[PDB]
């Protein structure tokens, strides 16, 4: 799901970066963590609403080293899956265990098990497509895909899938 | 009955009976919880009471005060033929004759529903139950 | 005829196969119920009791 929330986020500085301009690294530094990477509480970051009215609260300076810490709180779009979840996506590549669908930023993978029995695994074909009984699934094919599980590791999520129930598989 | 419920949970008045037993409309089948929830949670098979082969569906469910099989599935079918009919020239000016007629013909619809002769006037039934739709719809 | 005296009609304790069986002379009734696989005995045998007072708590709560 692509949902909106306040996060917050402890910057460290060098001192070298202590010129009047500093608030503009902070930024800079809060887009350059921020965006594109994950966290395994609250999913994979999208984007960064208000660059504008960026609270900078008031800095601290921790003992050694001598660089410096803010709390910076902010609003941002992340992307956070959830267990039993329908969502669509498009396969990227194929293993024997099933096909590694692809929502969004998040690589979602079907286990074979996971699948009916019309559905049978294809290696003669290039590139190797799971055919069914009606439905082929391919590389470049949609395929509706509820998702079962989530794993929330640290800055890395991955999710399992499945399309083995009613209204589901290829779009 | 208290001897059959569950093909696997078949006597569980000495276990504290505290979970029901759902029967799909498919299968008219008792199954206790803990099986069901597993039966359709891992996919929509067949239940195994007594060697079942219906294919038993996810949710749909239904409680039963029981009033036997027989009864339960002529009022099932009842009511959706009786709704499938509606009031279609019913009470539409008062007549007491023909309306008692189209009544004799809907419970010998679903009369034949129930007996099921030989599953060939219940497709004819099937058929005017889309014809009847299409009235409504119209 | 112990051998064939099935089910408690005559019982025996088979201590040793090589020093003519060191007999016994009771009855009972049943006292075959070999029919109980010993799967069944080896999980009778794992479950531990809870000992005092805990035992008839732990089945007033069951409903027993
Ligand atoms: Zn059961
Ligand atoms: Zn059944």
């Amino acid at each position: 799901m692509f949902f909106i929330k306040d996060l917050s986020l402890n910057i460290t500085l060098h001192p070298s970066f202590f010129g009047p301009r500093m608030k503009q690294y902070l930024k800079t530094k809060l887009l350059e963590e921020v965006e594109g990477s994950c966290t395994g509480k609250f999913g994979y970051i999208l984007c960064v609403l208000d660059y504008d009215n960026i609270d900078i609260q008031r800095g601290r300076i921790l003992p050694t080293d001598g660089s410096a810490e803010f709390n910076v709180k902010y609003r941002a779009v992340v992307f956070k899956p959830f267990k039993g979840e329908v969502v669509d996506g498009t396969v990227v590549s194929c293993s024997q265990h099933g096909f590694e669908v692809q929502v969004g930023p998040m690589k979602v993978f079907v286990t074979k098990h996971l699948m009916p029995q019309d559905l049978t695994f294809n290696a003669g074909s290039n590139p190797p497509s799971y055919q069914s009984s009606e439905d082929v699934i391919t590389i470049k094919s949609r395929i509706r895909v509820k998702i079962e599980g989530c794993i929330s590791q640290v800055s890395s999520i991955h999710a399992i899938g499945s399309i083995k129930e009613d209204y589901l598989g290829a779009i | 009955e208290n001897k059959d419920m569950c093909p696997i949970c078949k006597t569980d008045r000495y276990l504290s009976p505290d979970v029901k037993f759902l029967v799909n409309p498919e299968c008219y089948h008792r199954i206790c919880e803990s099986c069901v929830d597993r039966i359709f949670s891992l996919g929509p098979a067949q239940c195994p009471y007594k060697g079942c082969d219906k294919i038993l569906r996810k949710n749909k469910f239904k409680t039963q005060i029981f009033d036997d099989v027989e009864v339960e599935k002529e009022v099932d079918i009842r009511k959706r033929v009786f709704n499938v009919f509606n009031k279609t020239i019913d009470d539409f000016n008062g007549d007491l004759v023909e309306y008692n007629k189209y009544l004799e013909e809907v419970e010998d619809i679903i009369y034949k529903l129930d007996h099921g002769i030989d599953v060939a006037k219940t497709e004819e039934k099937l058929r005017t139950y889309e014809e009847l739709n299409k009235q409504l719809i119209m | 005829t112990i051998n064939q005296l099935e089910e408690d009609s005559k019982i025996l304790v088979l201590r040793t196969k090589k020093d003519k069986t060191p007999r016994y002379v009771w009855y009972n009734s049943g006292g075959n119920l070999k029919c109980i696989d010993e799967e069944f005995v080896k999980m009778w045998e794992n479950v531990q009791l809870p000992q005092f007072a805990e035992l008839p708590r732990k089945l007033q709560d069951l409903g027993l």
